[PDB]
RNA sequence: ACCAUCGAAAGGGAAUCCGGUUAAGAUUCCGGAACCUGGAUAUGGAUUCUUCACGGUAACGUAACUGAAUGUGGAGACGUCGGCGCG
RNA sequence: GAACGCGCGAUACUCUUUGAACGCACAUUGCGCCCCUUGGUAUUCCAGGGGGCAAGCGU
């Protein structure tokens, strides 16, 4: 499947910058 | 019968297959 | 509901989730052609 | 010896429009368009025509009672009798085999 | 401590047409008058933008008659002709004369 | 859970027939007769002690005879040819 | 600019249908939705009118 639709792009990006 | 009436200009220049006008270019 | 907090475990879990999301994105985007699926079979 | 033709817009020999010839009370031969015949409902397991259920068009079922499109047995109107009997027997035997397997398992890990 | 939940969503969703305008003029041809005197039907000319409801209501309001039915057609010259059949309680000849 | 919309007057599709009538109109008008769909409602009957009905071994029959979420099945819905039977 | 009508637009010698053209479609006078209001027995139905619709496992 494609579960990524549980996160919007802005949330995913702002959590990627956390790493 | 390659052409029909054009709504924008009223000429028999609306290509039925292409759905475009060869006189006023609609739309 | 879970009332507990971790300092670095949360960051590691976030990193793992991001890695899984990126890997699934790569697999889904590369599986658009059946040739890749056939190649993976013999991989 | 009087020749008749279609009475509607379609001039072609399509399945949609079909013609019968009848003699009207005026003494003349006239055409009449015939509707498509209805199809008997079929069983959902074996595909055989269901027994005791009226054969109508899809929209003509909404104007008749439930006794004209059902059978008093379980799954009546959906599955025929033999399929229902097979379902009952299979379900009972599956449950019995499940019981037997559970007893055998309880025995086999009862050793330790 | 952080009080976070477990059961989360699998996918994230974003949180000028009156009675006088309707009826332009009656039709007074020989066929129309024959229909008036015989068929109890008034033949009128109406607008392109009027439907059977509006024609019926306009006839009822303007001529104070009961309308049985309205049958409308579009003429080759770009005008609409309406056959308005009235009820048996009214004589179309009387309404035509009046 | 999953994407607008367009694309068939020969594909799928709810339902109307006869008679008569004009200079030129007809399954459209007139006369008679009938169906389809949607809606609000009333009456009778059933829902049998008070609370969602019965019969037959069975195939099944009935004037009715509640049924949410959820999960399915049928009709729509489907190649071509040959002889035989029936209207 | 075009179409249809009586220089003009149903107020026609205010401004119809369009057009960059705008609710959606369109080679169709096809299909909707929203708010107010009026009439026909009318709380339900039907129709007319007016006016519109191109949060985060970041700090
Ligand atoms: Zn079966």
């Amino acid at each position: 499947l494609s579960r990524y639709v549980k996160w919007p792009e802005y949330v995913r990006v702002q959590r990627q910058k956390k790493i | 019968k390659s052409h029909t009436l054009c709504n924008r200009c009223g000429r028999r220049s609306f290509h039925v297959q292409k759905k475009t006008c060869s006189s006023c270019g609609y739309p | 509901m879970i009332k507990d907090k971790d300092s670095a475990a949360d960051a590691d879990d976030l990193e793992s989730e991001l890695n899984a999301m990126y890997s699934d994105y790569k697999t889904r985007r590369s599986e658009r052609d059946a040739k890749f699926r056939a190649k993976q079979a013999r991989g | 010896a009087q020749r008749v033709t279609f009475r509607r817009r379609n001039p072609y020999n399509t399945r949609s429009n079909k013609i019968k010839v009848v003699k009207t009370p005026g003494g003349i031969l006239r055409a009449q368009h015939v509707k498509k015949l209805a199809t008997r409902p079929k069983c959902g397991d074996c595909g055989s025509a269901l027994q005791g259920i009226s054969t109508l068009r899809p929209r003509q079922y909404a104007t008749v009672s439930k006794t004209h499109k059902t059978v008093s047995r379980a799954y009546g109107g959906s599955r025929c009798a033999n399929c229902v009997k097979e379902r009952i027997i299979r379900a009972f035997l599956i449950e019995e085999q499940k019981i037997v397997k559970k007893v055998v398992k309880e025995q086999t890990e009862a050793a330790k | 401590k952080k009080a976070l939940k477990v059961r989360t969503s699998a996918t994230f969703r974003l949180p000028r047409l009156d009675s006088y305008k309707v009826i332009e003029q009656p039709i007074t041809s020989e066929t129309a008058m024959k229909k008036v005197e015989d068929g109890n039907i008034l033949v009128f000319q109406v607008s392109m933008k009027a439907n059977k409801y509006q024609i019926k209501k306009a006839v009822k309001e303007l001529y104070e008659v009961d309308v049985l039915k309205v049958n409308t057609l579009v003429r080759p010259n770009g005008t609409k002709k309406a056959y308005v059949r009235l009820t048996a309680d009214y004589d179309a000849l009387d309404i035509a004369n009046r």
